[PDB]
RNA sequence: UUGGCGGAAAGGCCUUGGGUGCUUGCUGGCGAAUUGCAAUGUCAUUUUGCGUGGGGAUAAAUCAUUUGUAUACGACUUAGA
RNA sequence: CCUGAAAAUGGAUGGCGCUCAAGCGUGUUACCUAUACUCUACCGUCAGGGUUGAUAUGAUGCCCUGACGAGUAGGCAGGCGUGGAGGUCAGUGACGAAGCCUAGACCGUAAGGUCGGGUCGAACGGCCUCUAGUGCAGAUCUUGGUGGUAGUAGCAAAUAUU
RNA sequence: AUACUGCCAGCUGGGACUGAGGACUGCGACGUAAGUCAAGGAUGCUGGCAUAAUGGUUAUAUGCCGCCCGUCUUGAAACAC
RNA sequence: AAAUUGUUGAAAGGGAAGGGCAUUUGAUCAGACAUGGUGUUUUGUAUU
C-alpha cells in the first residue's frame, strides 16, 4: 500500500524508495508489543531471545461516516480499522535434523554392478 | 558433430551463410562466425548501400529510441540476418542465438583453432562469374562501422603470426618426413599399404 | 581405450509438424553421418535412448532414459521418424540421442 | 484369480469444463454447452477446449468398472452386502459416508467374511 | 436401500479362450551366423567384446563363450539380435557343444523375501568352460592376431558410420 | 625447475633439467563368470556449510547533522572525530 | 530488363534474405502433410435379422450384423439435478443428519453421482410414481455485500497566531 | 542381346502400427488315409519390478496452436451494444 | 459460503493473464499380492 506516496531516503535501509512514518499505526503495535513482551515475562520466557514470530494485521468492520459533494450528493467517508494479533517466541538454533531415509530399490543388474564394484575396489 | 564449428566467414555470402548457420544452431549445433568483415553479398555496393540507407529510414516515429535498432558491426549485421531466420522470440530461437557467437575478425580464442568453410555459401562457388558483389566491411564503413582500420591492423598482426607458424609447422613436418622416410617403405608400410593404408 | 560408444550420434530435431500444427507422439531424427534416405535404411527399427540426468535419485540412479525405435526415413536428407514410449520433451529439440545398433541384423 | 477382461481404456481422462469457468468465478466448472452464436468453442475452433460427444463413450465391456475391474456398489448395511454377497470378483462394496463408526465396522466384518471387496475400508478410522 | 437387487444377474464362470492357431515353428537365422563365428556383443555386461558364437540353443538363443581364458567372457547365451556378426571365423570342428542348452543354464530364481538390501560357480560350469576354452585357443591360435583381436573390446570412434562398415 | 612468447576477448604453446607411473614396439603367466538373454546400467559441471590444513588485513557505505555549485520528493556538489 | 512510375507515422514477395537465385518460362522426379481417402479398435444412431431353452435371468433380455455421424434458427427423443406428495427400502443418523471447506479418490461423453479428510449439531436419503413458484453469466436485471482506483483527489475563501 | 511397356495365382529380404473375438461348428491346404496347418481376429518363450516403477491428478517449463463472452446482424475480436 | 483481505507455505513473472494437444520435472494419489487353487523348516501351540 504504498502507491502515490512520496519518495524518502529513508527507505535505502530496506531497498526500497517508497516509505513513510505511520505515528499512529507505530503507536498501536508498540503498544501490543507491549502488552506480548508483559504475557511473555508472566509465562517466564526469555525476553532476550524474544522475537516477533508472529505478527498480522487484518481489516476490521469499517466505521461509516458521510461527505457531501457538489450537486448535492452523498458520499461515503469510512475509516477502515483494522485487527491486530501478534505471537512473541523465544528464539532457537535448527534444531531438526536426520532427513527421511528413502530406502532404496535395485534391479538384479543394479544390484550385481554394486557388487562387481565392491569386488572390485579396495 | 562438433563441440564448436568455426566458420571463416571470408568469401561468404551473407544469405546463404545465415541460412546455414540458423539451420545448423537450431539443430543444436555452437557455432562461431570469424571474419565477418569480409563477409560478401551479392549485387553492386552502391546497391547494397541504398538497401542499407532503406533500413535505417525505418524507426519508430514516436520515439527514435523504441525502433529498429540499425546495427552497423559486420558482425551485427550477420547477426540480424541470422536472428532474421530464426524464430527469436520463442525460448527455443533464443537458444539458438545463445548457441551463436560472431565477431569481427578472429579473436585470441579462435585464431588458434580450426576455422572452416560452407561450400554452399562460398561467393566463388555460387555466384556467376563476372557478377558484382560487396564487402561487409566496406559496407559497413560506409554506413557507419568505426573500426575498419583496428580490425584490418589486428588481422595484419594476427595474419603475420599465423604465418611465422605455418613456416614452423611446414618446417617440421618436412623434417618428419625426411627423418622418417628412412623408416618408410618397410615391411609393415607394405602391409598397410596391401590394407589399404 | 577411451572410446566405449556402442552407438551412434543422433540430434531430435522437432516434433512430426505442418506449418502450424505439430504432433508429439512422432519426433524427427537425424543421425550423425547419414545424409541420405538411403543410408538412413540401415537404421530402420534400431532403438534409440533420451538419456538425461535428474538432480532426484529414483532407483538408485540420478539418470533417466526414454526409449524409442526408427519407424521410418523423413525426406531426402536422411532425417528418420522415430517414435519413443514416451514423447520427447519438447525442451530437447536440438538435443543428443543414441541410436543403438540393436536390433542388429548384420 | 480375476476375470480375463479387455485392458480398462478411457478415451478422454481429463475433465471437461466449461468455457471460461477459470476467467470468471461465477462461471463453474459443471459442464455447459456454449450457446452463442460467435462462440469458438460451439464452432469448434483450433486451440479450443474439447467438448463431451458421444465418440469419447467408455467401451461397453469394461464401463462402469473400477480400477481393479469390480463396479462400485453403495451399501449401507450387511443387507446391502448380501446382493453382492455371490459377486465377489464384479462389485465392490462403498460405505456410504452416512453409515456410523460401529455400523461401519459391521459392515466391514461382514464384508471381509464374504470376500467383498471395500473401496473405501479405512474411513472414521485413524492411521 | 440404494440398490436392493438387479433383477438381470451376470454368470459366475470364467471364459476360455478360443482354440487359438498360432504353431511355434523354428526360428531362421540370418546368413552371417553360423557356429564358429566371431560376434560383437552390442549390449549385456559384457557389451562390445568379442566372442565366439558356438551353438543355437533351443529357446532362440545362441551359445557363446569368450573364450574366458582371453576376454573373461564365460560360457553364457545372448539374444542373436544384440550380436553383430563378423565375418572372422574359427574353425569350430574339434570342440563338442552338445552338451549346453536350456536346462543347462537353468538358475533356480530367488524367492521375493530374499532381498539383498545391502549386499559360487559350479564346478561341472567351470570345468566344462575350461575344456571348450582349451579346445577354441587351440583353435584360435592358428591364425594370427586373432587372440589379441578377442581380448580387444569393439566400439565405434569418430567418423565411425555403421551403415557403410562391414563386419 | 629453467626461457619466454601471446593484450583483439591476451588466460594458450613448446621447451632446460631432476623424480615418479604406464608403454600394445616384440614375446609370456594369473584374473574376469552369477549384472544370469538386453535395460544409459550410473565414470565430465557459474555456489556453499557445526567442519579439517599450505598462508594472508583488520574496511566502508547508509540514515541523523550540514551544505547550496543542487533541488517538487528522491537524487545531486559539499563538510563533520 | 529499363524509361514512362509523384503522397503524406517507419514497413513489408509474410519476414530474413536471395543474383549460372532462394527471380521468370518450361520439363522429368523425390519428399512434406488435412478433421479427406484405405485399413483396424472403440462410442453412439439407424436398419436388416437370429433367439421358446428342464433350473441361472423382469424376449427390443441375449446376440449376429451392415451402413452412417458437420450444424445456427428449429423439432423430437433419452436422460441429470431442485422444492414438495403417495408407496417402499421394518433405508441413514447425536457412536453425528443436513449444510459448508478440501490443486484427495472412483464412476459417467455430460448433466452430475458416490466416497476420503476437516467444520458442526438434528435431521436426511435410494428406488417406483405424483406434482411444480424446478436449474442463470449476462436482462444500463433486483436486493445485499465487496473491490481496484487508493492511502489517491483532497481537507488551500472569510488577514493570525505565539 | 538390351531398352521401354505389360503380366506373373514369381522368388528374397529390411521396418512400423494393430492382436478385436474367446465352450468344439465354416470354407480350404498338406503323399488322397488316422493327423497337421499360416484355414471364421496372438500365441510361445524370457527377464526386471511388484513399487509411485507404469499410470492419474496437480503446478511449472517447453514446441505448436489459441482474439471476449452474450446479442442484433449479410458480416463482431471489433473503434457496435 | 462467495466476492474481498492478512499471515505462512509452495511456485512462476523481459509490454498482460488465462486456455488446447503432448511430454518432462516437482509434489500428491488410487489400483492382485488375507483370496472360488496347490499345501507345511510350528509366527506367539473350529488346526498356525
Amino acid at each position: 500500500f504504498n502507491s502515490s506516496i512520496g519518495r524518502t531516503a529513508q527507505g535505502k535501509e530496506f531497498g526500497v524508495t517508497k516509505a513513510r512514518w505511520p505515528a499512529k499505526s507505530v503507536k498501536f503495535v508498540q503498544g501490543l508489543l507491549q502488552n506480548a513482551a508483559a504475557n511473555a515475562e508472566a509465562k517466564g520466557l526469555d525476553a532476550t531471545k524474544l522475537y516477533v514470530s508472529h505478527i498480522q494485521v487484518n481489516q476490521a468492520p469499517k466505521q461509516r461516516r458521510r461527505t457531501y459533494r457538489a450537486h448535492g450528493r452523498i458520499n461515503k467517508y469510512e475509516s477502515s480499522p483494522s485487527h491486530i494479533e501478534l505471537v512473541v517466541t523465544e528464539k532457537e538454533e535448527a534444531v531438526a535434523k536426520a532427513a527421511e531415509k528413502k530406502v532404496v530399490r535395485l534391479t538384479s543388474r543394479q544390484r550385481g554392478r554394486i557388487a562387481a564394484q565392491k569386488r572390485i575396489a579396495a | 558433430v562438433e563441440p564448436v564449428v568455426v566458420i571463416d566467414g571470408k568469401g561468404h555470402l551473407v544469405g546463404r551463410l545465415a541460412s546455414v548457420v540458423a539451420k545448423q544452431l537450431l539443430n543444436g549445433q555452437k557455432i562461431v562466425v570469424v571474419r565477418a568483415e569480409e563477409l560478401n553479398i551479392s549485387g553492386e555496393f552502391f546497391r547494397n548501400k541504398l538497401k542499407y540507407h532503406d533500413f535505417l529510414r525505418k524507426a519508430t516515429a514516436f520515439n527514435k529510441t523504441r525502433g529498429p535498432f540499425h546495427f552497423r558491426a559486420p558482425s551485427r549485421i550477420f547477426y540480424k540476418a541470422l536472428r532474421g531466420m530464426v524464430s527469436h522470440k520463442t525460448a527455443r530461437g533464443k537458444a539458438a542465438l545463445e548457441r551463436l557467437k560472431v565477431f569481427e575478425g578472429i579473436p585470441p580464442p579462435y585464431d588458434k583453432k580450426k576455422r572452416v568453410v560452407v561450400p554452399q555459401a562460398l561467393r566463388v562457388l555460387r555466384l556467376k562469374p563476372g557478377r558484382k558483389y560487396t564487402t561487409l566491411g566496406k559496407l559497413s564503413t560506409s554506413v557507419g562501422w568505426k573500426y575498419e582500420d583496428v580490425v584490418a591492423k589486428l588481422e595484419a598482426k594476427r595474419k603475420v603470426s599465423s604465418a611465422e607458424y605455418y613456416a614452423k609447422k611446414r618446417a617440421f613436418t618436412k623434417k618428419v618426413a625426411s627423418a622418417n622416410a628412412t623408416a618408410a617403405e618397410s615391411d609393415v608400410a607394405k602391409q598397410l599399404a596391401a590394407l589399404g593404408y | 581405450a577411451e572410446s566405449h560408444r556402442l552407438y551412434v550420434k543422433g540430434k531430435h530435431l522437432s516434433y512430426q509438424r505442418s506449418k502450424r500444427v505439430n504432433n508429439p507422439n512422432v519426433s524427427l531424427i537425424k543421425i550423425e553421418g547419414v545424409a541420405t534416405p538411403q543410408d538412413a535404411q540401415f537404421y530402420l527399427g534400431k532403438r534409440i535412448a533420451y538419456v538425461y540426468r535428474a538432480s532426484k535419485e529414483v532407483r538408485g540412479s540420478k539418470i533417466r532414459v526414454m526409449w524409442g525405435k526408427v519407424t521410418r526415413t523423413h525426406g531426402n536428407s536422411g532425417v528418420v521418424r522415430a517414435t519413443f514410449r514416451n514423447n520427447l520433451p519438447a525442451k530437447t529439440f536440438g538435443a543428443s540421442v543414441r541410436i543403438f545398433l540393436y536390433p542388429s541384423n548384420i | 484369480a480375476s476375470l480375463p477382461h479387455p485392458k480398462i481404456v478411457k478415451k478422454h481422462t481429463k475433465k471437461f469444463k466449461r468455457h471460461h469457468s477459470d476467467r470468471y468465478h461465477r462461471v463453474a466448472e459443471n459442464w455447459r454447452k456454449q450457446k452463442g452464436i460467435d462462440s469458438v468453442v460451439r464452432r469448434r475452433f483450433r486451440g479450443n477446449i474439447s467438448q463431451p460427444k458421444i465418440g469419447y463413450g467408455s467401451n461397453k465391456k469394461t464401463k462402469f468398472l473400477s480400477p481393479s475391474g469390480h463396479k462400485t456398489f453403495l451399501v449401507a448395511n450387511v443387507k446391502d452386502l448380501e446382493t453382492l454377497t455371490m459377486h465377489t470378483k464384479t462389485y465392490a462394496a462403498e460405505i456410504a459416508h452416512n453409515i456410523s463408526a460401529k455400523n461401519r465396522v459391521v459392515i466391514l466384518a461382514r464384508a471381509k467374511a464374504l470376500g467383498i471387496k471395500v473401496t473405501n475400508p479405512k474411513g472414521r478410522l485413524a492411521l | 436401500t440404494a440398490q436392493q437387487a438387479p433383477k438381470w444377474y451376470p454368470s459366475e464362470d470364467v471364459a476360455a479362450p478360443k482354440k487359438t492357431r498360432k504353431a511355434v515353428r523354428p526360428q531362421k537365422l540370418r546368413a552371417s551366423l553360423v557356429p564358429g563365428t566371431v560376434l560383437i556383443l552390442l549390449a549385456g555386461r559384457f557389451r562390445g567384446k568379442r566372442v565366439v558364437y558356438l551353438k543355437h540353443l533351443e529357446d532362440n538363443t545362441l551359445l557363446v563363450t569368450g573364450p574366458f581364458k582371453v576376454n573373461g567372457v564365460p560360457l553364457r547365451r545372448v539374444n542373436a539380435r544384440y550380436v553383430i556378426a563378423t565375418s572372422t571365423k574359427v574353425s569350430v570342428e574339434g570342440v563338442n557343444v552338445e552338451k549346453f542348452n536350456v536346462e543347462y543354464f537353468a538358475k533356480e530364481k530367488l524367492t521375493k523375501k530374499e532381498k539383498k538390501e545391502a549386499n559360487e560357480i559350479k564346478t561341472e560350469r567351470v570345468e566344462d568352460q575350461k575344456v571348450v576354452d582349451k579346445a577354441l585357443l587351440a583353435e584360435i591360435k592358428k591364425t594370427p592376431l586373432l587372440k589379441q583381436y578377442l581380448s580387444a573390446s569393439f566400439s565405434l570412434k569418430n567418423g565411425d558410420k555403421p551403415h557403410l562398415l562391414k563386419f
